[PDB]
């Protein structure tokens, strides 16, 4: 278990996955150019999981660029890193799809999707012991949800004995006020509870919530947002790019953390918060850093751990610091909390150490919880979607694409099903 | 002079088999390349190492070993190492992609894509044998390999070498060090399915060895490289009757004749006495009543269980060192009388003795001081089926709810299998009840 | 029959069209297949000047389709601001209840309009109106830990 492949869909997926290829390439060691300026061999022990080796001793990101607006490909140029991605791997359309779901999963962005399919299969014969892929995307546009989540279920079908792992960012009104993103997130998620094996779900409604409150930015930008974005997504990916030995590829991962197949959507955590000008960050100690973790204040969904159950936890905490004294703190809060884990499931926390911290902190922590509690986000979703569909508003832009209206009330069903699901198992005991 | 072959496979397996032999060259007196000086038959021989040691025509002493593992990561890591060239280079096989922690890739998907290719690489260190009585199996219970690939071995082994023994070393799991969550699972299922396989098998609880490194050895957190020298110190007390001359447990078949009465109730107690740290390097000597005592310490067990609540069936006590014969006769006679030691009623209530006069080697690096005597005692008894209740019950509450079971069923396992595991294990915990009343 | 090309012309926007069918006798209170009027799809897609036109040509701006949705309740659903005060200055009731119970004010809270809800609430919108399932709009930002939308509820 080697090569994970990137694919960056629409415009939230390419913001940021572009951010995600500057943080991490900061980490191991990599210029703008390609070249390795590092000083740890911890750095390049698994370099290859994400970048190829290329002609000069040259690191190249096997990342996969998509989008059906033209203007997203130009902006990803612009960037520090634009250079860096190969110009093969772009795949981008004429027109975007203009939020609606139905023309990124049935018109103009099924077209496209075999020219995606093409570069795809280029990048996964040039592995040697690929692992499986992972997608950045919003679900509450039209390419990243919609041409998303159709390019998830056609690679699935070429390559079923690996793993599929998406970060998706779950629309709220707080930060893009505009109506059709429910119908949008409800169709998506219908798609990624049969079609993906493990999902990250970042909620716009949560980075808001902690930008405003939080880290008191009275108008938060996209640029803030996708700060922690960037801050998580290198924290849950630490035990794929450094050596280990617990969650150390994305199947093991599965493993220890799905217990149901369709009960594959994470809550991820991090501490500490930061505001991108977080001046003289003094080094939390490890009972902050394990407190702070499982805190409904430091998680990326918009939920209260409190308010239901963990199946699966698994933590990492990165930097300098005594393991003994991590095995300590997380036995602790494990006692202290011990009616918010199922208790059919023995021993459901796990915890890897990293040597290297994240630019700028000394200390950090992470955390990727299977909760009963995230049935609050699909909660609030699908009340959405429900007040929307019960008038029928706007369906024509949807059945105009040829999309059947009774697509509508299946996904609907699946996602209150899933919420069933999650209930049922936050309602169990081991009797 | 009989051959062993021993086998070791996935990570635990293999990790643990890289000490084993590390130290079984030192207590020889083999150096890394192979060669050993005090050896005056050149290119052959039938002195009592070579029962696990080969020899060429130039000398070099080879270890009878396959190393085995579905990724590369671990064996590359013996292939490069200290002793890199004493194994044959064809005895160390990987595949490309591990089990992940799952028994059904171990035995069913991944592990018969490799199966083939292991069995003809052992029959080639089989037909180098004059007399071979069988296998030591090195794996762990609660990894993918570990598990799913060793049954799967046991099962052709049975096929194709089906009167030579086979025994087992096997790695019981704790939560201190544990990498996946089903492990439980895995540990029922590879007892299943190699319980009619094996003819004796020593576990080792990874929370004991842990317990032992913290108390005994002052390491504040133990890593796999303090558990496995501690375990390799045991293993090579059972094996040395093996290697050495000797008149207790002198080939594979006494090992089940002493230790065990029925072929299921096959899983012998191991304790090991004195454990001293190296930091105290002028400690008292104890004497051979300090160290026969200390046998039935709880705290010195390899597993963790109480003997007092159980019953004896089988009691071999293994002596390296400076130990007169008469001082452990009046040890056991105080330790007969004196302590609660409980016999079932259908067996004679005696110890076997085996005394090897040299004392133990002990590893530079390693956290252990010398000592002038040892003691290894060998058990079966009934107290071990505690640790079976410990699995069994953590099996009960993940798969009432049938949690994570769909790993399994995907890799071409039928969910009947689960059923099937827990009630053998069911009945084995009978077989332990109807023993000791 | 101008009424259905009036319908058409309301949904899309078409304000010349809007004014040319009116003098030529279209019926502003037609209705199609579920009861929408011209100044529902009007309301609906956010035409504002073809709302303001209707309102002075006999549009009923309390009109029910089947399911008893009234022009504010899809105006305060879809999130038209503006739309919504001209409704309100025409006599809009804001407290009309459609089918599923819900008021204006639970349709503006579900959907995360702050600010079409302060506008509710200053015109006299009822607190204490439950939907079919029992619940009031402050009951929706508890269930949804929409703290904003709470404080706004308690000013
Ligand atoms: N004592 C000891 N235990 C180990 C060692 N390595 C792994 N383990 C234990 O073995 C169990 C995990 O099994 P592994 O041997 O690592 O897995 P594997 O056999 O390689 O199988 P897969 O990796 O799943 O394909 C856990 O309980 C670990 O605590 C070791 O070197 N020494
Ligand atoms: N956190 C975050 N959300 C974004 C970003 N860009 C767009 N979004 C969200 O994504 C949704 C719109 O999807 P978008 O990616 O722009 O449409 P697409 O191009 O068709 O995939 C809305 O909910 C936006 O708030 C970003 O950079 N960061
Ligand atoms: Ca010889
Ligand atoms: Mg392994």
């Amino acid at each position: 278990m080697r090569e994970i492949v990137h694919i960056q869909a629409g415009q939230c997926g390419n913001q940021i996955g572009a951010k995600f290829w500057e943080v991490i390439s900061d980490e191991h060691g990599i210029d703008p150019t390609g070249s390795y300026h590092g000083d740890s061999d911890l750095q390049l022990e698994r370099i290859n999981v994400y970048y190829n080796e290329a002609t000069g001793n040259k690191y190249v990101p096997r990342a996969i660029l998509v989008d059906l607006e033209p203007g997203t490909m130009d902006s990803v140029r612009s960037g520090p890193f634009g250079q860096i991605f190969r110009p093969d791997n772009f795949v981008f359309g004429q027109s975007g799809a203009g939020n609606n779901w139905a023309k990124g999963h049935y018109t103009e962005g099924a077209e496209l999707v075999d020219s995606v399919l093409d570069v795809v299969r280029k990048e996964s014969e040039s592995c040697d012991c690929l692992q499986g892929f992972q997608l950045t995307h919003s679900l509450g546009g039209g390419t990243g949800s919609g041409m998303g989540t159709l390019l998830i279920s056609k690679i699935r079908e070429e390559y079923p004995d690996r793993i599929m792992n998406t970060f998706s960012v779950m629309p709220s009104p707080k930060v893009s006020d505009t109506v059709v993103e429910p119908y949008n997130a409800t169709l998506s998620v219908h798609q990624l509870v049969e079609n993906t094996d493990e999902t990250y779900c970042i909620d716009n409604e949560a980075l808001y919530d902690i930008c405003f409150r939080t880290l008191k930015l009275t108008t938060p930008t996209y640029g803030d947002l996708n700060h922690l974005v960037s801050a998580t997504m290198s924290g849950v990916t630490t035990c794929l790019r450094f050596p280990g030995q617990l969650n150390a590829d994305l199947r093991k991962l599965a493993v220890n953390m799905v217990p149901f197949p369709r009960l594959h959507f994470f809550m991820p955590g991090f501490a500490p918060l930061t505001s991108r000008g977080s001046q003289q960050y003094r080094a939390l100690t490890v009972p902050e850093l394990t407190q702070q973790m499982f805190d409904s204040k430091n998680m990326m969904a918009a939920c209260d751990p409190r308010h239901g159950r963990y199946l699966t936890v698994a933590a990492i905490f990165r930097g300098r610091m005594s393991m003994k004294e991590v095995d300590e703190q997380m036995l602790n809060v494990q006692n202290k909390n011990s009616s918010y884990f199922v208790e059919w499931i023995p021993n459901n926390v796990k915890t890897a150490v990293c040597d290297i911290p994240p630019r700028g902190l000394k200390m950090s922590a992470t955390f990727i919880g299977n909760s009963t509690a995230i049935q609050e986000l699909f909660k609030r979703i699908s009340e959405q979607f429900t007040a929307m569909f019960r008038r029928k508003a706007f369906l024509h832009w949807y059945t105009g694409e040829g999309m059947d209206e009774m697509e509508f009330t299946e996904a609907e069903s699946n996602m209150n099903d899933l919420v069933s699901e999650y209930q049922q198992y936050q309602d169990a005991t081991a009797d | 002079m009989r051959e062993c072959i021993s086998i070791h496979v996935g990570q635990a397996g293999v990790q643990i088999g890289n000490a084993c032999w590390e130290l079984y060259c030192l207590e020889h007196g083999i150096q890394p390349d192979g060669q050993m000086p005090s050896d005056k038959t050149i290119g052959g021989g039938d002195d009592s190492f070579n029962t696990f040691f080969s020899e060429t025509g130039a000398g070099k002493h080879v270890p009878r070993a396959v190393f085995v593992d579905l990724e590369p990561t671990v064996i590359d890591e013996v292939r490069t190492g200290t002793y890199r060239q004493l194994f044959h280079p064809e005895q160390l096989i990987t595949g490309k992609e591990d089990a992940a922690n799952n028994y059904a890739r171990g035995h069913y998907t991944i592990g018969k894509e490799i199966i083939d290719l292991v069995l003809d690489r052992i029959r080639k260190l089989a037909d180098q044998c004059t007399g071979l009585q069988g296998f030591l199996v090195f794996h762990s219970f609660g990894g993918g390999t570990g598990s799913g690939f060793t049954s799967l071995l046991m099962e052709r082994l049975s096929v194709d070498y089906g009167k030579k023994s086979k025994l087992e070393f096997s790695i019981y799991p704790a939560p201190q060090v544990s990498t996946a969550v089903v492990e439980p699972y895995n540990s029922i299922l590879t007892t299943h399915t190699t319980l009619e396989h094996s003819d004796c098998a020593f576990m080792v609880d990874n929370e004991a060895i842990y317990d032992i490194c913290r108390r005994n050895l002052d390491i504040e957190r133990p890593t796999y490289t303090n558990l496995n020298r501690l375990i390799s110190q045991i293993v090579s007390s059972i094996t040395a009757s093996l290697r050495f001359d000797g008149a207790l447990n002198v080939d594979l078949t006494e090992f089940q004749t002493n230790l065990v009465p029925y072929p299921r109730i096959h899983f012998p107690l191991a304790t090991y006495a004195p454990v001293i740290s190296a930091e105290k390097a002028y400690h008292e000597q104890l004497s051979v009543a300090e160290i026969t005592n200390a046998c039935f310490e709880p705290a010195n067990q390899m597993v963790k269980c109480d003997p007092r609540h159980g019953k004896y069936m089988a009691c071999c006590l293994l002596y390296r060192g400076d130990v007169v014969p008469k001082d452990v006769n009046a040890a056991i006679a105080t330790i007969k009388t004196k302590r609660s030691i409980q016999f079932v009623d259908w067996c004679p209530t005696g110890f076997k003795v085996g005394i090897n006069y040299q004392p133990p080697t002990v590893v530079p690096g390693g956290d252990l001081a010398k000592v002038q005597r040892a003691v290894c005692m060998l058990s079966n008894t009934t107290a071990i089926a505690e640790a079976w209740a410990r699995l069994d019950h953590k099996f009960d509450l993940m798969y009432a709810k049938r949690a994570f079971v769909h790993w399994y069923v995907g890799e071409g396992m039928e969910e009947g299998e689960f059923s099937e595991a827990r009630e053998d294990m069911a009945a084995l915990e009978k077989d332990y009840e109807e023993v000791g009343v | 029959d101008l009424g259905k090309k009036l319908l058409e012309a309301a949904r899309a926007g078409q304000d010349d069209e809007v004014r040319i069918l009116m003098a030529n006798g279209a019926d502003v209170n037609a209705t199609d297949a579920s009861g929408l009027t011209p100044l529902h799809l009007a309301a609906t897609y956010g035409h504002l000047e073809i709302v303001e036109v209707l309102l002075k040509h006999g549009a009923d701006v309390n009109a029910i389709d089947i399911m008893g949705s009234t022009p504010l309740h899809l105006a305060a659903l879809i999130g038209h601001l503006e739309i919504v005060e001209v409704l309100l200055k025409h006599g809009a009731d804001v407290n009309a209840v459609d089918t599923w119970g819900d008021t204006p004010l639970h349709l503006a809270a579900i959907m995360g309009h702050l600010e079409i809800v302060e506008v509710l609430l200053k015109h006299g919108a009822d607190v204490n109106a439950q939907d079919k399932f029992g619940k009031t709009a402050f009951d929706i930002s508890i269930d949804n830990g929409n703290e904003d939308l709470a404080e706004i509820l308690q000013k």
